[PDB]
């Protein structure tokens, strides 16, 4: 982040000195990048903290909940990918037809099938402005057997087999 | 030597804060 | 709860210091003064936050891009570890 902002500095330090939005710029990718090293530096005080009493055995729980979890997340991304291809292939040719955005390029219908996990994607992403009903079924059926079947049964497998890794 | 790491730690983390407030 | 707002706060001054040169540019409001960028940030926890939020109405992509991958990971990170810790170690604290 401090080099881009370096650059930035001498190419507008040799203009202003010749005197007397970009979209590439790399004055963006300084305030970019400065995030998340904001956020990173901020979350390095797991370091400092183990130190307390009441504090410990929360910190070191986290981590084993987390590598119980990483072996989860594979067949996660699994399936993720297995319907994000199918729907990316479903709608990639009504580019100009649905009302809302994305379910179109790759990168973007990775979005509203990402956000269905937390609930923040909208059911009207699978209308069409065509008529065409039979594609608009597949897309429902495809839609929400994706959400019944890898939310409802990777989150219950999470529960029940973290639940699992306690007891024993 | 753990107090005073820790404590220029959360200055940082101040001087971060205050660079971006204003 | 002590670690749940630790998180909370190192996701926000991110995404206070990411937004705060482009208040009359993003379409819906916050995200812009820590006050009220705080609330956005606290209301995705009982997700009735939008994810329209952090679209802008410049182009600047790449700083669009860093606000979907800070905001979804903030997501991922505190809710989905934070309550499965709470579960799982308040059963925990129920069997002994």
């Amino acid at each position: 982040s401090f080099i881009a902002r370096f650059m930035a500095f001498w190419h507008a330090s040799k203009a202003q000195s010749i005197i007397d939005w970009d979209p590439s710029d790399p004055q963006i990718i300084s305030e970019g990048l400065y995030a998340i090293a904001v956020v990173l530096s901020f979350s390095r005080i797991a370091y400092i903290l183990p130190a307390n009493e009441s504090f410990g055995p929360l910190q070191i729980s986290l981590g084993r909940t987390v590598k119980d979890i990483f072996k989860f997340m594979v067949i996660f991304i699994m399936v993720f990918v297995a319907f994000m291809i199918g729907m990316f292939n479903l709608y990639s040719y009504y580019i100009g037809a649905k009302q809302n955005e994305a379910f179109t390029t790759v990168e973007e219908s990775f979005k509203t099938l990402f956000w269905a996990i937390f609930g923040l994607s909208e059911v009207k992403s699978v209308v069409i402005n065509y008529n065409h009903k039979f594609i608009e079924n597949i897309g429902y059926v495809l839609y929400g057997v994706y959400n019944v079947t890898m939310v409802i049964v990777l989150l219950n497998m999470l529960i029940a087999m973290i639940n699992s890794s306690f007891q024993e | 030597k753990f107090v005073a790491h820790a404590a220029s730690f959360t200055i940082f983390l101040g001087l971060l804060v205050m660079n971006a407030a204003d």
